[PDB]
This record gives structure tokens, sequence and C-alpha cells, in this order.
């Protein structure tokens, strides 16, 4: 997910920006719901993930909103050490503990219609429930969340955030939400403020928070940080805020899942966004949200990397002479303007195989045999943050590859690619181009189970939130556009028809055409 | 359009997005929920049975191991309306409101369902269940708590042990440094240290 806060001074108009791109992936019915509310002294448009009795993305009155997944450290596994003598017990504070017993009930549908029924056991420890086992070793792991049993105080909060009226307000409402998000805010005098919200615990300084911490009660949680220790700053300096779902603040960690929070990180896309604007305007950060979904993000570092070794042998190989000019034009994009079904810079094919081919050439001898585990970090979607290490040269732990290493793969990778295009389109990037990857909404979400017949119509594969809104918080009142997919109405008919709201959003989805935010009632009626 | 579902006037503008004008909360959480329920009726009975594991009822053994995992992780109704006893008093009755806002146009539908219950329900052959403020905390963990939820330190553990068996710990341990970071002073942040 990502977003963006303008403060005063970054906007054109004077008026403070927001905006959102919440990742939830693409459903039909859409994961979000848009509504509209008013009542006395709360006005709020926007929409909520299903489900949930309040706005996370959109504006009320006075303040415009929306959020990204922190990331934060709110998880920790615990080791518990059992008794070889009962399985059913752990070392906990010097005595043994006896595991929390409770046999669970599943009917299935049965392919032939009848249902059958299953039983299971799930067991808990002090610390949680036991998520898995290595009884070889005689332990059990089991799982610690920091808002467990806080889940509604995180609604309450949610809620009260829409009922906030200014900084103050909303700032008691974050320092309540006890789950790990990033929250945004926008007001109409000009305010932006950032928050890295969630309930955070004091853990041992005697553990690695990478790994399971012990669970025989000496390295037990100390309560949860002051809210004033989260991330969090108002108005900062820069005057914007821009978040892809990296890192809050130079020393904050997250233990554990420090994959997501690297040098090479896709935030780099708003960013230079931002950085290469003066003032801005919500019809800017539109096309800053464009180059962050078509962008291939390995671009940013490792395309320079690439030029730089070819052009030192560009002289005497005409091909890499050729592939500098084209890596040089090409504006980094896998993109498809002109719908022809394949994306438009045909060097974007030879990029994508040459990352794939150097990435593999980096790692495969060395953690090839851990690959399982390890490819989803050094290949994430996030960034490649040792891999570029690696390739520009610069110190890491472990000495991967020196930079004459690193370069003579950057050439294999480079001949690789390069024959495999030669032999299959030819010499001629524009034969190069490849067909684009499609998408549709379909009927499983991220919770992993079905909730409906999802869509038939492809779209172009984009980087992109599920939502988008564009909110100038002007003094008269909040204004902009945002556009929220497939449609409003996930109904079907009995005989099959689609409401004609099921999926009327999908084609200003994928041409970046966008409906109006209204928020006067005069304009919700002639809307 | 603009309809009355009792003393709230619903608008709906072109897109079908509705706008809800009541004059108080009590009234408005209400028809929030119904508003959603007439739109969403099938994604929310699914959506709730994501999170009280009983979607294998519905769509098969294929996911049973989901529906482990949810309830596994889950909490019992009476635990969850502990959380909503421990809430403002305001915010535990709205909250109950969007419930009986859902649960109003469940029992419309199933007064007319052919024409107010989408074809999942008639296909798969079953009736959407009434609601209570749990189910819609429900609603609520079932999605938020992807975001926060992980087991990577197991991953790493894993990762970190098959280096050493193979590598040594001297140089498994450098490894998972540079895999598994303790802080990369070099990423992009949002705020820098003199924000907070
Ligand atoms: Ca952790
Ligand atoms: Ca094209």
């Amino acid at each position: 997910s990502n977003a963006m806060i303008i403060g005063a001074k970054k906007s054109k108009s004077g008026n403070a920006l927001l905006f959102s791109g919440p990742q939830v992936g693409f459903v039909a019915p859409g994961f979000l719901y848009e509504v509209g509310l008013h009542s006395p002294g709360f006005d709020m448009e926007g929409s909520g993930f299903i489900g949930y009795p309040f706005i996370m993305f959109g504006a009320n009155q006075h303040l415009a909103l929306t959020a990204t997944a922190g990331y934060g450290n709110v998880t920790d596994i615990f080791e518990e050490k059992l008794n070889p003598a009962n399985s059913t017990q752990y070392f906990y504070k010097g005595k043994w503990r006896n595991m929390e017993k409770r046999t669970e009930t599943f009917i299935v549908r049965g392919e032939d219609g009848k249902s059958k029924k299953i039983e299971e056991t799930f067991f808990h420890t002090v610390h949680g429930p036991v998520i898995s086992l290595d009884a070889a070793a005689n332990v059990a792991y089991s799982k610690s969340w920091s808002f467990r049993g806080t889940e509604a105080k995180s609604i309450q909060a949610y809620m009260k955030a829409n009922w906030a009226k200014n900084v103050k307000e909303f700032q008691q409402a974050a320092s309540e939400f006890t789950m790990s998000l990033n929250w945004y805010y926008a007001d109409k005098k000009g305010n932006i403020a950032y928050y890295h919200v969630g309930k955070y615990p004091i853990r041992s300084n005697q553990i690695d928070d990478r790994f399971p911490t012990p669970g025989t009660g000496e390295y037990e949680w100390k309560g949860f940080q002051s809210f004033a220790k989260n991330p969090q700053a108002i108005n900062p300096k820069k005057g914007y805020v821009v978040n892809w779902n990296n890192k809050p603040s130079k020393y904050w960690r997250n233990g554990e899942y420090s994959i997501v929070w690297g040098k090479d990180n896709r935030v780099q896309q708003f960013i230079n966004g931002i950085e290469a604007r003066g003032k801005v305007d919500l019809k800017d950060l539109n096309e800053i949200n464009y180059t962050a979904s078509f962008a291939q993000l390995r671009t940013h570092y490792f395309k320079p990397l690439l030029i730089k070794t070819l052009e030192k042998y560009q002289s005497e190989n005409k091909e890499y002479a050729y592939l500098v000019e084209q890596l040089r034009k090409w504006n980094n994009l896998k993109e498809d303007k002109n719908h022809d079904g394949y994306y438009d810079a045909g060097v974007a094919a030879f990029f994508d195989e040459w990352w794939n081919n150097t990435h593999d050439k980096l790692f495969n001898d060395s953690l090839g045999i851990v690959s399982d585990l390890t490819r989803e970090i050094t290949d994430h979607r996030m960034g490649a943050t040792l891999a570029y290490k690696v390739l520009s040269g610069e110190p890491t732990n472990y000495q991967w590859k020196s930079a004459a290493a690193a370069e003579v793969i950057i050439l294999e990778s480079t001949d690789e690619a390069l024959a495999k295009l030669h032999k299959e389109k030819g010499e001629e990037a524009d034969k190069w181009r490849a067909p684009i990857k499609t998408m549709t909404f379909g009927a499983k979400s991220l919770i992993a189970i079905p909730h409906g017949y999802g869509s038939k119509t492809e779209i172009i594969e984009m980087n992109r939130g599920s939502e988008n809104h564009y909110i100038e918080m002007t003094p008269k009142q909040p204004e902009g556009f945002n556009v929220t997919p497939p449609g409003q109405i996930g109904f079907i008919h009995k005989d099959g028809t689609l409401s004609e709201h099921y999926e009327d959003q999908l084609s200003l989805y994928a041409n970046w055409k966008f409906k109006p935010f209204l928020f006067d009632k005069k304009d919700v009626k002639r809307a | 359009d603009q309809k009355k579902v009792e003393n709230v006037t619903i608008i709906r503008d072109s897109y079908g997005v509705p706008h809800l004008y009541a004059k108080n909360k009590k009234d408005l959480y209400k028809a929030y929920g119904y508003v959603m329920a007439q739109d969403r009726l099938f994604q929310l009975e699914m959506f709730r049975r994501g999170n009280e594991g009983t979607v294998s009822e519905i769509f098969g053994e294929e996911y049973v191991t989901k529906d482990e995992q949810s309830r596994r992780d889950g909490y019992s109704d009476q635990e969850i309306q502990t959380m909503l006893n421990g809430l403002d008093r305001e915010t535990k009755q709205l909250i109950e409101q969007f419930a009986e806002g859902i649960t109003a146009y469940v029992n419309e539908a199933v007064k007319a369902p052919d024409q107010k219950l989408s074809k999942e329900f008639h296909d798969y052959g079953f009736l959407p269940r009434k609601w209570k403020a749990t189910d819609v905390v429900r609603l609520y963990m079932v999605s938020m708590t992807y975001f926060m939820d992980n087991h990577q330190e197991l991953k790493n553990a894993e990762i970190l042990a098959r280096l050493e068996r193979t590598y040594g710990k001297e140089k498994a341990v450098k490894m998972f440094d540079d895999l598994v970071w303790k802080n990369d002073l070099e990423a992009p942040t949002s705020i820098q240290p003199d924000d907070q």
C-alpha cells in the first residue's frame, strides 16, 4: 500500500493534499466499501475495508486520512521448552505448565453434496496458540500478538478517527490503535501528520528479536512502549510524507521482518516523483502513482549498474552498445500506452530476463540449498537490497562476490538474455516487446476463501492500490477524485444478471480516469 | 435515488455509492450496516465464515486448513463480547446498530430471496444468518489481522539452522546478517529523526 500527504508549502494551491493507495488485491465484489456518512457534526466520504463500520480512505469535514500496512513488530513466536515425559507440558517460571486444550469440529461439504465432520485439537500456552511443533527437539512454538484481545479497541480507535476534527483528536485516536499501521493526516488548516500506530512491546534486550524467543519465562514482554516512542511527526520540515510500506524512521526496527526495509526500496518511486518536482497538485500525485504502478522497480539501482558495466565494453561489442542506447532511452516503465497488448519498451523484456539471470547467478551456488526460504528475501517485491550491495561492491557481512566477480555475472547474464531474444525474436528491441501481464478482479481475496464469483474482465497488471483517493483540503471542503473498482454493488441476480454497478468502475481504473469526490450534499444529489 | 429507510435518508449516486443522512449516530450506523448488506451480503457472510472457520461448510475441503488456522488463532464469541464490553458504551452501541442494520437486510432478503439474495446463495443452497455485534468484530479481525501476522521468526530459525549445518556457525551468522539485517541505516524512511 502507498500513501502521500503534501503540506501547504509543498502544494501549489496552498492546501494540504492526500493520496491513498491501499493494496488489498483485486476482487469482485471488491475488498473496499465506499459510503457517505452524514449526521450532526459528522460528515465523511470515503471507503473502508468490507465490513468495517468506519472509513479508512477519504475525508471528513475537517481532515483527510489514509493508511498503509506498517509491518511493525507486533508478532513474536515463543519457543516453549516441553517436558520430555509429557508433550502437553512446557516449562514456564520454574514449573511445568499444562497447555490449554480445545477440540474444534469442522463440517466439510463433500463434492457429492453431503457433508463430513472433522475434529482437530488446538493447544495454547501462556504466550498464545501453538502454531507449530518441533517434537524431535522437545519444542512447541506459540504466537503472541501485541494486539491480542484489543482488536475491538482498534475498531473504536478507527471510529474515533472518523469523528476527529483536528490533530489533537486524531492523534488521541492513533494512540489507542493497537495494531501495526501507518496513519496519514491532512486538514484544511494546512497541517499534515504521520503516525506509525500500534502497541509495540518492550522486549528483553538479551534476545535476538529476529528469531523465536525462549518461552521459559526470563524473556517475557515487559508491557508496551508509550505512544510517544512510536514513529510520528506533525508537519515534517521536508513538507510531505510518502510511504510504500517502507521504514518509518532511521532507527525504528521490526525484528524478523527487516527484509522489507532495505536500501533498495520501492518507495524510491514516490521519493523520486516528489523530489523531481517543485510545488505539486493532485495531477502530479496521479502521475507519480502512474509511474509507481508500471515501474520495473529493479531499474532504479540496477539499470545504472548494468549500464555502467556495459559502457566499459561497448566499443568492441556492438550488442552492448545497442543495449546501452535502448536502456538509456527506456523510461523504466512496463506500460501499454497504445493498448496493443504488448509492453511498449522492448528492452524491458531484456532487463527482466537479465535481472532473473543475475539474481540466480548471485546466490544459487551459495543459497540454492535454502532458496525455498531465501529467494523470497533476496528477490523481494519491495527491493533487492543484498543483491544491490553485492553488485555495487558495497560492504556486506559475508563476501558473496567481489566487484570483479559481480561484473562477470552482469556480463554473463546479459549475454544469455540477449542470446535468447536473438534466437526467439531477433536483434531489434522492437521485436522483444513482451505480451502484457493481465489480471482479473477474481473471487478470492487475501483472506484466502471465496466470497463471490469474481469478474471476467481482464485489465493490465498494475502495482497499484486497490482504490485511489486524491483529496485537496480546500478552505471550503475536501475536494478531488477517486476510484473504487470493480464497482459499488457486488450483487448478482439469481438468473445470473450482474448488478449495473458490479464492475462499472473497472473501465475508470484501467484507463486512469476517476470520478469526482463528493462532499457537498448539493453535489451528491446531482451525481 | 433518495430512499428513506427509517429516519435516515439514503441518496445513491450514479455509481450506486450510498450517501446516508441521519439525525444521530445511532440511526446512521444502522443504515451503514444496512446499505453494506444490500450491496455485499454474500461477501459479508463469507468473510464472517472466514473468521469463524466455517468456509468448508460451503466450498469444501480445499478450505479446511484455512478454517483450522482461523480457529486456532481466533477467539470465542464470549471473548469477543468481553472486548465489546470494554469499549465506550456509545462505541459498543453503534457497533450493535451496525449489526442490526445488516440483520435488517438479512431479514428483508429471506422474505424475498429470489430478488434480494444474490445468486451465490441460490447456487450453494443456503441462507444468510442474522448478525451480532461480535460478528462485526469478526469482519475486522479476518482482514486486518492478515497484515499483522507472520511466522518469519520460524523461517529465520530454519534459514540459520540449514546454513549452519552446511557452512558452519561462523559463516552462517554472517550470511544471515546480510539476509535479515538488524537495521539497514540506508533504507528510505518516511520521516527523518529530526521530525519525531
Ligand atoms: Ca517478532
Ligand atoms: Ca503497447
